[PDB]
């Protein structure tokens, strides 16, 4: 909400959804920009759902964000309508 | 990643 502390991703949310949000809210937050790069070095992955959440520690401190999306793609998912 | 690396991402 209006703390980057708030931001969690939901259980099935899409990763790239989770990670939208959290830049929106972080961008908000009141804080230095040293202070802001801790808090996404270490929030986000931390506030990923579980079955992100492992895969991201899988990939390393060194992995990108394009990474991280490429890995946590499908996570939750498909989340494509039901084709009776 | 770092704030930096969202706001290359996202931004500007």
């Amino acid at each position: 909400p209006t703390s980057i502390l708030d931001i969690r991703q939901g259980p099935k949310e899409p990763f790239r959804d989770y990670v939208d949000r959290f830049y929106k809210t972080l961008r908000a937050e009141q804080a230095s920009q040293e202070v802001k790069n801790w808090m996404t070095e270490t929030l986000l992955v931390q506030n990923a759902n579980p079955d992100c959440k492992t895969i991201l520690k899988a990939l390393g401190p060194g992995a990108t964000l394009e990474e991280m999306m490429t890995a946590c793609q499908g996570v939750g998912g498909p989340g494509h309508k039901a084709r009776v | 990643i770092t704030f930096e690396d969202l706001l290359d991402y996202y931004g500007p």
